[PDB]
């Protein structure tokens, strides 16, 4: 399967990114401060983009003695960032797919046309 | 049923189903009434020797040192030279021995290139 | 039954049928119950070896071969099933199924720094 | 505890018949089908040869015990005494021989006088007793056939040996 | 704690930094003050036995070794300068044992400090040990047993062939 | 690591699925619990590995000590087939054996969920070689049919024990042991999977049938185990086939690596070395 | 304490099938209380095939 | 008393002994003992203050 | 030191002199004494070997053992004090000589210096221990035993002399202190090739070689206890402490003369303890093990590596200890039974328990495991032989798999299991057998709290 | 102070599923002369096999109980 | 359960009583088990193992062809469970 994309690969997904104009700049939202992330440790998993609202549960967390009780408040927001992340990284693949795949049909018509 | 089992050295076929278990002929039954005889005889001896109270200590059997003994002493005065032996104890004799030299040997000659000729000498380790 | 004359030097010794002792009957009352063989009766060569403890030659009521066959050939269909799934992993697969089986990519991330906070 | 003779062949059947119904509960397990089965079993034994020439008969066996052996179960149930056993000598570390006792020394043995008493009674009585045992074994014998231990006539009868055996739950 | 305050301790990186943060439930580790109590017992104990350790100080001090001439001076055939010169170079050998002792004792300290991360301060440890490991596996790897001053010279001029060897190329 | 606790999960629960000791069962259980575990270190998900072990105990300490109590109580007859069919008799052990095997099923908030649905469904959305995964899928099905099989015959059918019952479920101590323990076995799951930081950062996406998959798979379990269990009822003698005679001898496995191995080598010992 | 019978199995004590029933009571309350405590068994909705617009493809 | 007694040494005597032990060798040594050392948010050290939070360009809930 | 060294001869005046229904007493407390004497020796130092005289020295190699030599003499006192007891007085009393001077043999042998005053006691020590196998030994075999005792030594020994003497006439002194310094190197040619195996030869067979050891199960098969414990605790060891000695000269030799010895080693260590794994009769049995473990010793002699001397002095005490405590706890039986054959003992542990204890003990530092001084000991070796080899590991782990298996096979066959009901003869264990097994196992379970102390000179 | 036997006449057959075995065998005229003891003892007393869901739902109707009280609960708390 | 000699004839017997074939008024103890009753082997196979099975106690089939008289019987479990009583 041609049109099919390799797990593997990143995607034709460079020129992809140069294809949309709009895409660009990705300017990936930073809001995690490296110097901060140490102060705070986490794990090298856990580096993300939604590592902000996984301090934010930390802190909550920590600041409760009760435990089991209260901060899934919090525990939702670094969920559904966490969603909307992969939402992402979800529809990349749909886009490399895509992309890949009109790659194939240009280039089969590009072969008509030059028969 | 069809399938029919298959006797082999480490499954040994059932009593059950031996052939000889069946045919039967009063001269075998002869054997049987001889190994009774016998058998009936040696415990007949055990049990009178087993339990008397003026015995108190222990009293080996002689067959089990028969057997110790044959598993030792006995062993080399007989021996005889046969070649089926002697190649089959040169094989298991210096056989594996040449084996493990070549395989250290050549590990070792690599090792050599390694250090010596290349340069991909493991660091760290100053232990020694 | 000598094993007859050979080189390998044990001879004048009866040869015994091989039978693990557990092969000989536990009813029985035996002298030595739980070597179980009585007291003049012969002993065979390899008597350690079927001790108990040890091999146990008890009849199996599968057949022998069978049994190898069995399970050497169910380790073979293990192995070869396995590793040509090894050839198709998920959110991969074969391009047929993958058509289905496509999903995900998902994994880049992290900030620019993490590719060197490693390092 | 009735050791040896050469076989015959009924018992034989028979103990083929107690073996292949044995295995045969194995298999039906439910007290039901097993006691339908069962029933059918023995109407199978009836129904077939219960009255035949022997040299036919022993054909009918080899029959049986091919048809059995395909069908005789991975394993059997088995009570926990017997060879197979969850416990078949989980108390062998505790039956500890009389004779043993016969050593602790007095500080020990003045413990259970009562006890140590009626044993001297007993050892008093064996070791009486032994030139008779002699005597008989020596006389009812002849050369010395198959047969193991002989009658009681006038006393004591090669006792000591099961008489004294170390019950069967010591603790 | 001297010993703390010793050569580690310029090394040692302490700094911790407790964060107290209360909130709506009530606090599990107000236990530990009550098993502080618990402490206190053996502090004050300290004192009934440190009093008295106080009172007689009869006490030990430091002892060191001068300097003296090397085998590679001494002459082909004299012991006893083979022999001064051995146990010298014998001490200083133990003594730089007992040096990579030390920094792998703070590399092992600077790795649990971490929380998680290292690949840091860590990092810069583990160079100075690389520094460290890769001359002393060089000043003494396949001397083997009877491990001796002249052989680890014959090794030393060993390098220094190497070294001009490489310069003429 | 994944390849082989993939294979051993499968290889020892199909043992698992026909036996006829109860602690044989337990134990193929407890091993191929452990297959289990040792994929999800092999899937690179170790926090989880480590999370199923701490739930595994309480569960596997529940079954082989009301197994304890059964045991004791008929003067210890393992085998199930001549095991009683006791429900009644013992309703205390039926309690803490049915809270047991349903913790061990994977029951949705019972505590035995909270490692095993978090780890195959981890699996399922790793990037990975699939045909283990699918040997996960059938484990954990005959999870379900081994833990019907002694539920069934240990409790659900009219008694068949040797007659004179000296059953005695009664003892204090025993009880508070079983209590305590199923006390951990229902709280802990929650409670522990609670406290701890999130190292697992969730996945928690794509698709629903994900989720479901882990009932399902034991609803077939089940389902299958218990409508053929039902069938052995019927009467009308068999004979077995292959299949069964494979996976109740263990897989041959000890037959023949034990009397094969041994024998070369002991034999060897003498017939050249010794001698 | 307990006598062995022949068949009829004197269960002695209701207070041991009064702790039987209890902790079985007890697992349901878990269960259902945690069902409704909340809804594990699901949380966000994921799709496809979402829009080409907001990939890329022209012609 | 007899919970007493028995807690008393098994629980109470150990304790005691090993935390002499600890100042023993945690006082005597470097590196006998090391923490992890805490994690610290953006809220201020105990240390000295400090510390601060970031951004909080964050939008939306649930 | 000549301090411990003439009381240790002081004994046979007190010997002779002793009233006739005391000298046990005598020789017990004196030789215990005088352990705690030779204790003090242990001392060493970090840097220089430890000196005395002109004519001993005490490396930190030998200390420990001389320790361990020191200690053996209560024990065999111990063990054969009850063994006979219907011999004449002034055959008993000539028979604890041959202890004695075979001990003072070898504290001599130990301390060394010059290595042909060390040969010249090397070989000394093979006469007390003749005398005691072909004198004091039960059954005719002992006899022939004597035989295979002897020459193995010689015929190794004997080259070994006549080399010494060369090298002290193409060298200077043969002093060992000297020769460590004015050590230089000998290569290749043929001359030098044969100079090496008769430098090696003859110690290692006094530690035996698996083409070699024939001699040794076969005279443990004979000796009386006391000269078991002897032959197997100590004078293999010794012949690894001189091996371990003479390796100051070689090099770079060694490098190239290893192989085939490795292969006879490495190859006949697993051989041996698979041999080890089916014997008919214990007293063989423990032997073969003996012979397994030594195996180990001589492949960390001859790789040469810091950590292979480490664990081979390590080793080598430990062995000796858990063999000798194997062989008097093995003779217990034999003298409660005269049976020999582990067969016929079977449901030892029925009738007795703290027997089974002991049995538990060495066995179980036998197979060698955590932190027992044994198995420090051996991995180490294996440590530098994986240095050495990468492959090497396969070996090993092999051992340390046979090793578990017959010595728990040990256990469980003449123990576990049921009695044999007319064997009457068992009577309750006596003071002295605990007294002196545990006397073994005690040192040997405190020893592991200082290893710093038994690791030797290249610690 | 032994336990008194019960009674050899009173383990009727007749209520057990093994009277229609019995008839099954009366279809081949087989006799089963075992059954008045298998049957009895066992089947024909206490015997009433709980069902399996239903044992599973031992708890479940006090559970759901309890939990209609934790969900008032819930509402009471509003 | 300590177990009795009476409790051993009583159980024997009232296995005994409910097998079929037996006629429950000329059952006795000493009641013989061929010569008395036509039961023959191929169900006397049948009462042994059923009997048994009342115990879970196991017959060696040797022993097992003794058998006939139930005295015969509750004096074979009695040796083996050594009753005494
Ligand atoms: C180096 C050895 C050189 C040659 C000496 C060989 C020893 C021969 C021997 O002892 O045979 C006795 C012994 C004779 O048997 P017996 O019936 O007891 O004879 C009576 C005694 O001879 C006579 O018994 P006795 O009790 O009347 O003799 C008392 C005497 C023991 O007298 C002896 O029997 C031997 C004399 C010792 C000679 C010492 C040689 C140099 C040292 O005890 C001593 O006092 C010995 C001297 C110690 C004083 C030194 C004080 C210095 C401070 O020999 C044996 O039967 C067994 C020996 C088998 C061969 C082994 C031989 C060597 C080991
Ligand atoms: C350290 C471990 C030791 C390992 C084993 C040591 C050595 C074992 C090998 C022995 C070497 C060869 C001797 C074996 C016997 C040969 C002499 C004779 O007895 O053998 C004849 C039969 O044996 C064969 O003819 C000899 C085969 C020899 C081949 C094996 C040699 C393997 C090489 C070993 C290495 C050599 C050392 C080199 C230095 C490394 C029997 O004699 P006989 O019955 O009257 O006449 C023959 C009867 N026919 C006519 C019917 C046949
Ligand atoms: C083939 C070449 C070498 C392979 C063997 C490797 C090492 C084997 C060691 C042999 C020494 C053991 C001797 C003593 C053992 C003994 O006597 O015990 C008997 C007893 C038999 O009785 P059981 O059935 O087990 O228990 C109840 C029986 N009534 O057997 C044992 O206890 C010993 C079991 C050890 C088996 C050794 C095999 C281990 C290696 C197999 C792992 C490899 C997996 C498959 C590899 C294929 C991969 C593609
Ligand atoms: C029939 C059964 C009995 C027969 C047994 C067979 C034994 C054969 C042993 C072979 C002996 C060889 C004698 C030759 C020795 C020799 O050459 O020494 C010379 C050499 C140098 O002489 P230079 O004149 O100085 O020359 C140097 C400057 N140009 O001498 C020396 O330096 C050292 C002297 C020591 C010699 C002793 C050698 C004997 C050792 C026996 C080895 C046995 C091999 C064992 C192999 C087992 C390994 C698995
Ligand atoms: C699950 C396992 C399945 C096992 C399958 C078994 C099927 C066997 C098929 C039937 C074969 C037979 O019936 S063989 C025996 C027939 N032979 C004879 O009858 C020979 C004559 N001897 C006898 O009859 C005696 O043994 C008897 C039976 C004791 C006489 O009866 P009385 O009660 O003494």
């Amino acid at each position: 399967a041609h049109l099919a994309r390799r797990y593997l690969g990143d995607a034709r997904m460079p020129t992809f990114p140069p294809d949309y104009g709009f895409p660009e700049r990705k300017e990936r939202e930073m809001v995690a401060t490296q110097q901060e992330m140490n102060d705070a440790q986490l794990m090298l998993q856990q580096r993300d983009y939604c590592a902000h609202y996984l301090i934010q549960l930390l802190k909550c967390k920590r600041d409760s003695f009760p435990n089991f009780l209260a901060c899934k408040h919090e525990q939702h927001d670094w969920d559904y960032c966490e969603h909307l992340d992969y939402v992402k990284r979800m529809k990349e693949f749909e886009r490399e797919r895509r992309l890949l795949q009109r790659k194939k049909r240009r280039e089969q018509r590009e072969a008509e046309m030059a028969r | 049923s069809f399938p029919k089992y298959k006797p082999s050295r480490l499954a040994t076929l059932p009593a059950t189903l031996d052939p000889a278990e069946y045919d039967i002929s009063p001269e075998t039954r002869k054997a049987q009434a001889e190994r009774l005889a016998i058998r009936s005889r040696l415990k007949r001896e055990y049990l009178l020797q087993y339990n008397d109270p003026n015995r108190l200590g222990v009293i080996e059997d002689p067959a089990l040192i028969r057997w110790t003994y044959a598993r030792s002493a006995n062993i080399y005065p007989n021996f005889r030279p046969t070649p089926k032996t002697s190649l089959l104890g040169a094989l298991f004799g210096i056989g594996p021995l040449f084996f493990w030299y070549y395989v250290f040997k050549t590990d070792r000659d690599k090792k050599e290139k390694l250090i010596q000729e290349g340069k991909l000498d493991q660091t760290f380790n100053i232990s020694y | 039954e000598p094993y007859p004359d050979d080189g390998m030097g044990y001879g004048d010794y009866p040869k015994l049928p091989d039978r693990s002792q557990q092969e000989r009957d536990p009813w029985y009352d035996w002298d030595h119950p739980d070597l179980r063989l009585n007291w003049g009766e012969p002993i065979h060569w390899d008597l350690d070896m079927y001790i108990r403890n040890r091999v146990d030659t008890s009849p199996t009521p599968v057949s022998w071969n069978t049994m190898c066959k069995h399970l050497f050939g169910f380790v073979a269909f293990m192995l070869f099933m396995f590793w040509v799934g090894e050839i198709y992993p998920s959110y991969q697969p074969v391009g047929p199924k993958q058509y289905p089986y496509n999903d995900l990519y998902l994994e880049r991330g992290g900030d620019p720094t993490k590719e060197p906070e490693p390092v | 505890s009735a050791p040896a003779a050469y076989l015959t062949h009924q018992q034989k059947v028979l103990r083929l018949y107690k073996r292949a119904l044995r295995h045969l509960e194995s298999w039906c397990v439910h007290r039901d089908k097993y006691r339908y089965f069962a029933c059918l079993m023995r109407a199978r034994f009836d129904e077939h040869k219960n009255e035949k020439d022997m040299v036919k008969a022993t054909q009918l066996l080899r029959q049986a015990e091919e048809e059995f052996w395909y069908g005789q179960h991975p394993q059997p149930y088995i009570f926990p005494e017997s060879p197979g056993g969850t416990s078949y000598e989980r108390y062998e570390c505790y039956k500890v021989p009389e004779w043993c006792l016969d050593d602790w020394h007095p500080s020990e043995k003045a413990m259970y006088p009562d006890y140590f008493a009626k044993r001297e009674q007993w050892k008093r009585l064996r070791r009486e007793s032994w030139e008779r045992e002699v005597k008989q074994l020596q006389e009812e014998t002849p050369p010395g056939g198959p047969r193991t231990e002989a009658l009681p006539p006038a006393r004591k009868e090669l006792w000591w040996h099961i008489v004294t055996r170390p019950r069967e739950r010591p603790m | 704690s001297w010993d703390k305050d010793v050569y580690p301790e310029p090394p040692r990186r302490t700094p911790a930094p407790a964060p107290q943060t209360s909130l709506p439930n009530p606090v599990t580790y107000l236990t530990k003050i009550f098993d502080l109590l618990v402490d206190r017992p053996v502090t004050l104990a300290r004192e009934f036995i440190e009093q008295q350790h106080a009172k007689n100080r009869y006490y030990y001090y430091h002892r060191e070794f001068r300097r003296v001439p090397d085998i590679t001076e001494c002459e082909e055939k004299d012991i006893l300068c083979m022999f001064e010169a051995e146990m010298q170079w014998r001490r200083d050998y133990k003594v730089d044992q007992e040096i990579v002792n030390i920094i792998q004792e703070r590399l092992k300290a600077c790795q649990q400090r971490e929380g998680e991360s290292y690949r840091q301060n860590c990092a810069k440890e583990l160079e100075q040990f690389t520094q460290v490991s890769k001359a002393f596996q060089d000043r003494y790897s396949d001397l083997g047993a009877h491990y001796s001053a002249r052989k680890c010279l014959a090794k030393q001029k060993q390098r220094m062939l190497a070294e001009r060897k490489a310069a003429k190329e | 690591t994944l390849c082989l606790g993939a294979i051993t999960t499968l290889f020892t629960a199909l043992c698992a699925i026909t036996q006829n000791d109860i602690k044989k069962i337990v134990a193929f259980s407890t091993s191929s619990q452990l297959g289990l575990m040792m994929v999800t270190i092999g899937i690179n998900q170790p926090h989880l590995a480590f999370l199923h072990i701490c739930m595994h105990a309480f569960f596997k300490a529940m079954l082989f000590m009301c197994s304890g109590s059964i045991i004791h109580s008929l003067n210890d007859e393992q085998d199930i087939r001549k095991m009683g069919g006791l429900y009644k008799a013992m309703p205390f052990t039926t309690t803490a054996l049915i809270i047991g095997s349903l913790a061990l099923t994977g029951m949705p908030y019972l505590t035995g969920f909270y490692s095993k649905d978090l780890i195959i469904e981890a699996v399922n959305m790793s990037y990975t070689n699939a045909w283990a995964l699918l040997m996960t899928l059938i484990a954990t099905s005959l999870t379900a049919a081994y833990s019907t099989r002694i539920i069934f015959f240990a409790f659900l059918g009219k008694p068949r024990f040797p007659p004179l019952v000296l059953i005695n479920e009664n003892n204090p101590l025993l009880i508070n042991s079983i209590k305590r323990l199923l006390i951990g076995s229902i709280f802990a799951g929650f409670i522990i999977s609670n406290n701890i930081p999130p190292m697992t950062v969730p996945n928690t996406t794509m698709p629903l049938y994900m989720k479901m998959t882990a009932l399902i798979v034991t609803i077939m379990g089940f389902m299958l185990a218990l409508e053929l269990n039902n069938t052995t009822y019927y009467l009308k003698f068999k004979y077995p086939s292959q299949t069964y005679k494979f996976s109740n001898m263990l897989g041959y496995y000890p037959s023949i690596m034990h009397r094969l191995p041994t024998y070369h080598n002991l034999s060897m010992s003498q017939k050249s070395a010794s001698s | 304490h307990i006598e062995p019978r022949y068949r009829q199995f004197p269960q002695l004590t209701r207070s041991q099938l009064i702790q039987a029933e209890f902790f079985s009571a007890t697992m349901w309350f878990w269960i259902l209380w945690r069902f409704w405590h909340d809804s594990d068994a699901v949380l966000g909705h994921f799709p496809y095939p979402d829009p080409s617009q907001w990939t890329d493809e022209e012609l | 008393y007899r919970h007493s007694i028995f807690a008393v040494t098994h629980v109470l005597i150990p304790v005691w002994i090993i935390h002499y032990y600890l100042k023993y060798h945690v006082t005597a040594k470097p590196y006998t003992v090391v923490e992890r050392k805490p994690r610290i948010f953006p809220g201020d050290t105990i240390l000295e203050t400090g510390e601060v939070i970031p951004l909080m360009k964050e939008f939306p809930d649930q | 030191m000549l301090k411990i060294i003439i009381p240790t001869t002081m004994l046979l005046p007190m010997t002779w002199m002793s009233k006739h229904n005391m000298i046990w007493i005598n020789a017990t407390v004196h030789s215990l004494l005088i352990s705690l004497i030779s204790l003090s020796l242990l001392n060493q130092l970090g840097e220089n070997s430890l000196n005395f005289s002109l004519t001993f020295f005490s490396d930190s190699l030998s200390a420990p053992l001389l320790v361990l030599t020191t200690w053996l003499l209560p024990l065999m006192l111990m063990a054969s004090q009850s063994h006979l007891s219907k011999e004449t007085t002034t055959r008993k009393k000539l028979y604890i000589t041959m202890l004695i001077l075979l001990q003072l043999f070898l504290i001599m042998t130990f301390t060394a210096t010059e290595l042909i005053l060390f040969y010249i006691l090397f070989e000394a020590t093979l006469v007390p221990t003749l005398i005691i196998i072909t004198r004091w030994g039960n059954q005719t075999e002992r006899l022939n035993a004597g035989l295979y005792f002897l020459f193995y030594t010689l015929a190794g020994s004997l080259p070994l002399l006549v080399a010494l003497v060369y090298i002290q006439n193409t060298t200077g002194s043969l002093n060992f202190l000297i020769i460590h310094y004015w050590s230089h190197p000998l290569s290749n040619s043929w001359s030098n090739i044969f100079m090496w195996l008769a430098c090696i030869m003859a110690f290692m067979v006094k530690m035996p070689l698996y083409g070699l050891h024939l001699w040794l199960p076969k005279a443990h098969v004979e000796a009386p206890i006391a000269g078991s414990m002897v032959l197997a605790a100590v004078l293999l060891k010794l012949g690894g402490y001189g091996m371990m000695r003479i390796t100051t000269i070689l090099n770079p030799l060694t490098n190239y003369m290893a192989y085939p010895f490795l292969m006879l080693s490495m190859w006949g260590m697993i051989m041996t303890s698979s041999i080890c794994l089916r014997q008919t009769d214990l007293k063989s049995l423990i032997a073969y093990s003996s012979v397994s473990h030594m195996a180990l010793v001589i492949v960390a002699i001859m790789i040469q590596t810091p950590w292979s001397f480490m664990g081979a002095t390590a080793l080598m005490i430990a062995h000796g200890l858990t063999s000798s405590m194997l062989f008097c706890l093995a003779n217990t039986n034999y003298e409660r039974v005269h049976s020999r054959t582990m067969i016929l003992a079977r449901g030892l542990q029925t009738l007795l328990p703290l027997m089974a204890t002991w049995w538990l003990m060495a066995s179980l530092t036998n197979l060698a495991l955590p932190p027992s001084i044994n198995l420090i000991g051996e991995l180490f070796i294996i440590t530098a032989s994986f240095s050495w080899s990468n492959i090497t590991i396969i070996l090993m782990g092999m051992n340390m798999m046979i090793t578990a298996l017959y010595s728990l096979y040990m256990l469980i066959t003449t123990q576990r299991g049921k009695y044999t009901h007319h064997i009457n003869n068992i009577k309750a264990s006596f003071t002295r057998e605990n007294a002196l097994m545990a006397l073994h196992i005690l040192p040997l379970l405190l020893l592991t709290l200082n290893p710093k102390m038994i690791l030797g000179p290249l610690y | 102070s032994k336990m008194e036997l019960p009674d050899y006449k009173q383990w009727k057959i007749e209520g057990t599923p093994l009277e229609t075995v019995q008839e099954k065998l009366a279809a081949r005229g087989l006799r089963d002369p075992w059954g008045r003891n298998e049957a009895w003892r066992y089947s024909g007393g206490f015997a009433n096999n709980v069902s399996f869901v239903g044992a599973l739902l031992k708890g479940f109707k006090w559970g759901f109980a309890a939990f209609v009280v934790a969900v008032g609960a819930e509402y009471y708390l509003e | 359960p300590p177990l009795t000699l009476e409790a051993i004839k009583d159980r024997v017997l009232y296995v005994l009583k409910l097998y079929d074939k037996i006629d429950p008024e000329k059952l006795s103890v000493n009641s013989h088990f061929m010569k008395d009753l036509g039961l023959d082997s191929l169900d006397q196979v049948e009462i042994i193992m059923a009997m048994e099975d009342e115990f879970g106690f196991e017959i060696p089939d040797i022993d097992a062809e003794k058998l006939m008289c139930p005295q015969e019987i509750v004096d074979y479990i009695a040796d083996k469970k050594d009753v005494y009583e």
